[PDB]
């Protein structure tokens, strides 16, 4: 009902006049309305039939109003600048303000919603050569935000993933970003990304926004594809170092690790269980995974990487903590 | 019943397993120990009666030691001398890799300081003294990376890793110092105190996930819970001085306190539960999963497998 | 479907919706009116053929599919076909093997003969390089030694090199930079016997190879002179 197009109408008086109301409503928007404006539109968006009417509506209404996808894009770009040009006291940051926040919050909760429920939305976004949208997507996260936008970020991130070739591409500057530290970075220590944050920040204000987010985005990855070969050059091709983060961090602090809100204890666990799920579902025993080779790393003779399956297996047929987790998981439930 | 008892002939101070690789479910076997108040101190080396593998004399007495990884065991001397052993396990041979010979000297004066404790975080070595020092070193390096002269005119006891690049020490008047390695000033960033006491702090320790949880020991067998955030507990404990307080590395809600009295108790969080495990002094521990290995000045190894049956 | 969304498509979207469908034809027909260089349908062929090279019945039957739209197993079908847009709608600018060669070792498939040939002769460097990129050490080092002998005169035609210490010296040019990567890599840590003796083996290669150009700058100053 909110979009004009043997029974289908010649658009129908009300109709027509409630897609003028939509229309109506986005020309000279006022600052304070910028926001509800977004979220009826985020609203209106479902329905694939209706995500693709809209998507196309506010495409070419954009085609100045301040909901267009030139500004976002610049936006996105001059928040990039500025927080470049800070880094190592640089001028005092304009930290976000927290309107500034909230608007490319819901931003990316429209975007979201739109590329998930119209697949040629998502591959015309994804393409426009002047946007670019994931190259500045991966190169925000490297820089200091708030949780939360970095949340929203990697949600963002993963609703563009429902795409097979883009995941691909995908894994690739994932694993040339550096985002989460898997090679020894001149001696790393103790990560860069994930980890520190994680450890440091996330634990300190008693939520874990961004771990979930994590999670969810190698799910979504690891459906598509279990990659292959993620590192040459760098590192040894495999996935372990992935999972091996996944395991340990996440199922330690589903012990023992302080949460605001007493449900999100849950919600770590369940979200690190899924992957440890789909990551054992498509191991097939091969005659080749029990037999291992030695990689010179570093003139170390390192074990290589086994496949996700066997190690998610050997760990399973002992008494390992993660049985012992497991059970006590559902002695508990 | 659980511990088994050894008796070698030189009071042991240090006691520390050989970190283990997480994804291999291996269970700690080799640990090391240190001894002091000898003429001539030495490093050992022990495997679960243990049965000794390798041991090195170590020229003055061993202090601190902390296993920087599975090849590479780091002692702080006390002539104040930080030295990195290499562990040839093929030949059984520990042998000499780096030496900062004067890491730890009194200012002016001659004769030398001791180093009283060390905290690694590969490649990074920061040891504390009994001068006002915190030289910070690089597996590799053969100079000194960074000195804070003068950063505590009293004794600093030991040494920690909160967060990263930042260093939380105690000292003798009772004042837990915030230290940030990247500021090139020589002033701490906080200072916690408890009002109007002075007891020596003695020991040190982290909550292995939390970062914010810092256990302390002081000369009052005192327990004190602190929130370097925000003492939020002081816990009565032992009647004499607690001389070390270590997290359970696996499972945190296990802690083991060891007092000169002679009694190595165990904190059970999972109403804490305080049992004494042990029937001279108890001078260090370490537990790793199941396995527990404390010594005494007794000149004895105790050592259980079977820590939680 | 996408019925409705062409009503308002621009030219590169709506070549990426075909290049996805399996439709390189009208792909290629669509970019060469706009002039839009179509290195990306060149790489979408190379990523159905390598995902049909290593997959099941599922994909061999949309394999049929798409080889019928466009033009004895439809593995073969697909290949054919590569070569044939390769070569007829060539472009001297990228479009031609760098495109396909990166994908392909991207995704770990041992090069095919036919691509390995053509890249060898146009541009010897760069194939060197990728070699040296990813993890294909004993294979650089292969080439490296090919390329040596080429120069000082046997097998010269596969490597586009037309001076094999004739005439005068005019036509030369080494790789050192890559070469230096190399030696770098092969004497790490001293430990694997394997690469120490290719290491050796080369070096004395590399020697013979270099005493034979002093003797030729002889030659040549005396001529000069």
């Amino acid at each position: 009902e909110y979009w004009c197009p043997v029974a289908h109408q010649r658009p129908p008086q009300r109709q027509v006049l409630l897609s003028k109301f939509v229309r109506q409503m986005s020309d000279l928007l006022p600052a304070t309305l910028y926001l509800p404006y977004l979220k009826m539109l985020r609203g209106l968006a479902s329905g694939p039939q209706c995500a693709h009417y809209c998507f196309s509506l506010l495409k070419a209404n954009g085609g100045g109003s301040p909901v267009s996808w030139d500004h976002f894009f610049h936006s996105l770009m001059l928040y990039h600048e500025h927080l470049r040009r800070d880094l190592p006291r640089h001028p005092p940051l304009r930290g976000i303000t927290q309107r500034e926040l909230d608007g490319l919050i819901a931003c990316l909760q429209l975007t979201c919603t739109i590329i998930d429920w119209s697949e040629s939305a998502r591959l015309a976004l994804c393409e426009h050569a002047q946007w670019m949208p994931v190259v500045v997507i991966l190169g925000l996260l490297q820089c200091s935000i708030p949780p939360l936008l970095k949340a929203e970020l990697l949600k963002t991130l993963a609703a563009f993933g429902k795409s097979p070739e883009i995941a691909a591409s995908l894994w690739q500057s994932l694993e040339y970003t550096q985002i989460l530290q898997t090679v020894r970075a001149t001696g790393l220590r103790q990560g860069v990304g994930i980890e520190v944050e994680l450890n440091e920040i996330e634990s300190r204000c008693e939520e874990y926004p961004l771990t979930r987010a994590f999670c969810q985005l190698i799910s979504t990855l690891v459906e598509s594809s279990f990659p292959t070969n993620l590192g040459a050059g760098l590192r040894a091709p495999g996935f372990e170092p992935y999972l091996q983060f996944l395991r340990d961090t996440v199922f330690l602090r589903y012990r023992t690790r302080a949460y605001r809100r007493a449900a999100e204890k849950w919600e770590v666990a369940e979200a690190v269980l899924d992957v440890f799920y789909k990551l054992l579902k498509d191991y097939e025993p091969q005659p080749e995974d029990f037999v291992d080779q030695y990689v010179e790393l570093q003139g170390e003779e390192r074990v290589a990487f086994k496949p996700p399956g066997f190690s998610l297996m050997h760990h399973l047929l002992n008494e390992s903590p993660m049985l012992e987790l497991c059970l006590s998981l559902m002695e508990e439930g | 019943d659980k511990f088994a008892a050894k008796f070698v002939s030189h009071k042991i101070s240090r006691t520390r397993w050989r970190p283990v690789s997480a994804s291999s479910l291996q269970q700690p076997d080799v640990f090391a120990t240190g001894s002091w108040d000898n003429e001539e101190n030495k490093v050992c080396v022990w495997a679960t009666d243990p049965k000794q593998l390798c041991d090195i004399k170590h020229p003055g007495d061993v202090m601190d030691m902390q296993f920087l990884d599975k090849e590479r065991i780091v002692t702080g001397s006390s002539t104040g001398t930080v030295t990195i052993f290499r562990h040839h396990e093929n030949n059984q041979t520990l042998s000499v890799n780096q030496r900062w010979e004067q890491a730890h000297y009194h200012v002016g004066s001659n004769m030398r300081a001791p180093c009283t404790a060390i905290v690694c975080s590969s490649p990074e070595i920061v040891s504390v003294g009994e001068d006002g020092r915190i030289n910070c070193f690089r597996a590799e390096s053969r100079d000194v990376l960074r000195t804070i002269d003068d950063a505590d005119s009293s004794t600093m006891h030991g040494v920690t890793f909160l967060r990263t690049t930042e260093i939380l020490t105690v000292n003798s008047v009772g004042q837990l110092k915030l230290w940030d390695l990247r500021k090139q000033g020589n002033d701490p960033t906080q200072i916690f105190s408890v009002t109007g006491e002075r007891v020596p702090l003695h020991c040190v320790d982290r909550h292995p996930n939390q970062q914010h949880v810092v256990a302390t020991g002081g000369q009052d067998g005192m327990l004190c819970i602190w929130d370097v955030r925000h003492p939020m507990s002081l816990l009565n404990a032992h009647e004499a001085e607690m001389w070390e307080v270590h997290f359970h590395p696996s499972n945190p809600d296990h802690l083991f306190t060891c007092s000169e009295d002679g009694s190595l108790w165990h904190w059970d969080a999972s109403q804490l539960e305080i049992t004494n495990l042990l029937p001279l002094s108890v001078n260090s521990l370490d537990v790793l999963g199941q396995n527990l290995v404390c010594g005494t000045d007794a000149e004895a190894i105790y050592v259980t497998r079977r820590l939680f049956s | 479907s996408t019925a409705a969304i062409a009503g308002s498509s621009a030219a590169e979207e709506m070549v990426a919706l075909l290049v996805q469908a399996g439709l390189f034809d009208t792909a290629i027909s669509l970019c060469q009116t706009f002039k839009l260089a179509l290195t990306s349908v060149f790489e979408g062929l190379a990523c159905k053929c390598i995902r049909l090279q290593q997959g099941g019945e599922a994909a061999q039957a949309e394999a049929w599919e798409w080889l019928a739209a466009n033009q004895s197993s439809a593995t073969d079908e697909a290949w054919r076909l590569m070569i044939s847009y390769l070569d007829k709608y060539e472009a001297k600018n990228t479009l031609y093997h760098h495109c396909i060669i990166n994908k392909l070792l991207s995704h770990g498939v041992p090069l095919p003969n036919w691509l390995i040939n053509r890249y060898k002769a146009m541009d010897a460097a760069e194939l060197l390089r990728l070699y040296l990129k990813y993890d294909l050490l004993e294979e650089a080092a292969e080439l490296v030694l090919e390329y040596v002998d080429a120069l000082l005169g046997k097998g010269h035609q596969y490597f586009g090199i037309q001076a094999p210490l004739s005439a005068t010296s005019q036509l030369v040019w080494f790789p050192y930079s890559a070469i230096d990567h190399l030696r770098q890599a092969l004497g790490e840590n001293e430990s694997n016997q394997h690469n120490q003796a290719i290491l050796s083996k080369l070096q004395r290669k590399m020697d013979e190879y270099f005493q034979k150009l002093k003797k030729a700058t002889d030659d040549y100053k005396k001529l000069v002179q």
